[PDB]
């Protein structure tokens, strides 16, 4: 995590535009749909055989915003990620069993939402800066498997 | 592989892409480079400078080449044959790379076309790239 | 792609392997465990810990399939078609970790087979485990 | 390093059994044979045509007794891989051009040769320990690159 301060207001100006909600669903329901594979955690949302099931089921929905909603406050924690995710860290290895692998494809999913919602503003830059954040969290969510 | 529905998508959002190929070819190189410094090494010739001509130059020659496999979307081992041979003998980039600018790619394109960049087409993009990228590194070893 | 050379360096590789195959397959799945604990994800049902019949008999099923493998080494797709299946249906194990039992394999071969871990047998090994792992992800998405 | 003492030990007393020359030698060449494209930085050293070719070119083998040398000292400094190879990372970023990818196929590459050499020695236990080192003198490499 090697955000330079310009890195970091970047993060944050723009973070303050997304709808959490919102782009949380799209970002999880999508990521159901690239990478079909990572359907295997959730067998109990019912209904993900096409894009418009997986996209409109209210479980993946609520799901993501739930995600989106834990991602939010490690964004106002970028100093201490590991401390910030230790807890979920050991949930997801210990009960829930989430090859660390899926929190990768999630940032990248994740970059194409704010891609795709704000359009230019989006630049290579900010860009950037966003690539450096999902990893930060990825590797936080993975410190804690063993 | 790519099925009908994946043609079908990706012949429809390439071809939105239309004229602006070119330039779009050049900043999916920009955010590459910028968000994965390490595929800098393999351009240690170039002006990677913001509005680099060598940048602009050669992310046209990405988009070309793209357009020419989707034109062939149906034989793209042999429309890219000759590309599949310079990368694995010459140019010698790591396959790990292939992906990087693929990401790249579907930024750009998200960034360009929010109504047609859907769930679906995503999904048939991010698998079109994928098999551009095999081929090119189909004769590596 | 198999070359006829790389063909004949796995099946004389393996023919060496013989009735250890099995033990060969338990002492790969165990290096992967402890090298790669993110692997472990996937076998939350299996007792992990070292001489475990799971993973012991997991061993030889998997040590069997490349038997199979070697064997219809000119014919993979179709030989592997119904792990290909449960893999890409079923199982649905992220791609990147096949590499990583690819890798404990080699070093399991490695380790009981040093006059015939040859820097070309390697290098064919290599591929083969690669070639192994594209069929049993071809059907993914 | 993330290496427990006893991880740690076990590193150490493999490694005092080696011979640089011929690890060094080995490594390279088999790098440079089961992923050919590695040969793109070594078109000066000749004839790479063959895996005997490779084996036994005398470049090869004396480069690789250099970066197994380099390699060897940052097992001393296990605790700080990062200060180590500070230089080192800043030479191969800014003057040789080598994506650090090629660090950690050589690091795989690694660990196959130290099976090869040591059979039973080589147990699940030690390559864990080792598949961590490899993994941090990788990262180390790469640190400096921008
Ligand atoms: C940014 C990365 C992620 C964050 C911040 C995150 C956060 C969360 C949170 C806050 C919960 C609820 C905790 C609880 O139940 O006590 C949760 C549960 C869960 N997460 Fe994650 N998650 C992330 C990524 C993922 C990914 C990528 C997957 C799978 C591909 C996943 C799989 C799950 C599952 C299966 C559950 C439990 C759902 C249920 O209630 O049945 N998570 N996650
Ligand atoms: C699907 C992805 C890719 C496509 C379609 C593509 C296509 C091309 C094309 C059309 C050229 C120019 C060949 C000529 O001179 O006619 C080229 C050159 C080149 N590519 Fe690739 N390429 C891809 C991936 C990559 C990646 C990922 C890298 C490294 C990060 C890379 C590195 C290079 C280099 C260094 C050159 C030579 C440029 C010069 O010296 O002018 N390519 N590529
Ligand atoms: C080298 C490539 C691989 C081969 C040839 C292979 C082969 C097999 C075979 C033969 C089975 C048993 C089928 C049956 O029960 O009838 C199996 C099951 C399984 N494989 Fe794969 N496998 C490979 C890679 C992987 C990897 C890398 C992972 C995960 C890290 C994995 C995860 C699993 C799991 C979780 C099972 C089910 C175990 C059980 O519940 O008994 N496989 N595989
Ligand atoms: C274990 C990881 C590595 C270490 C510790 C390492 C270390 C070294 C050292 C100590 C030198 C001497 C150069 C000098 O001081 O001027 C060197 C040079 C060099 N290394 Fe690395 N290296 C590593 C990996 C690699 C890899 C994987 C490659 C490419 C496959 C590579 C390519 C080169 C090249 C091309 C040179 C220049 C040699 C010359 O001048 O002909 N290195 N390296």
């Amino acid at each position: 995590m090697h955000l330079t301060p310009e890195e970091k207001s970047a993060v944050t100006a723009l973070w303050g535009k997304v709808n959490v909600d919102e782009v949380g669903g799209e970002a999880l329901g999508r990521l159901l749909v690239v990478f079909p594979w990572t359907q295997r955690f959730f067998e109990s949302f019912g209904d993900l055989s096409t894009p418009d099931a997986v996209m409109g089921n209210p479980k993946v929905k609520a799901h993501g915003k739930k995600v989106l909603g834990a991602f939010s406050d490690g964004l106002a924690h970028l100093d201490n990620l590991k401390g910030t995710f230790a807890t979920l860290s050991e949930l997801h290895c210990d009960k829930l069993h989430v090859d660390p692998e899926n929190f990768r494809l999630l940032g990248n999913v994740l970059v194409c939402v704010l891609a795709h919602h704000f359009g230019k503003e989006f630049t290579p830059p900010v860009q950037a800066a966003y690539q450096k954040v999902v990893a930060g969290v990825a590797n936080a969510l993975a410190h804690k498997y063993h | 592989v790519l099925s009908p529905a994946d043609k079908t998508n990706v012949k429809a959002a390439w071809g939105k892409v239309g004229a602006h190929a070119g330039e779009y070819g050049a900043e999916a190189l920009e955010r590459m480079f910028l968000s994965f410094p390490t595929t800098k090494t393999y351009f240690p010739h170039f002006d990677l400078s913001h509005g680099s001509a060598q940048v602009k130059g050669h992310g046209k020659k990405v988009a070309d080449a793209l357009t020419n496999a989707v034109a062939h979307v149906d034989d793209m081992p042999n429309a890219l044959s000759a590309l599949s041979d310079l990368h694995a003998h010459k140019l010698r980039v790591d396959p790990v790379n292939f992906k990087l600018l693929s990401h790249c790619l579907l930024v750009t394109l998200a960034a360009h076309l929010p109504a047609e960049f859907t769930p679906a087409v995503h999904a048939s993009l991010d698998k079109f790239l994928a098999s551009v990228s095999t081929v090119l590194t189909s004769k590596y070893r």
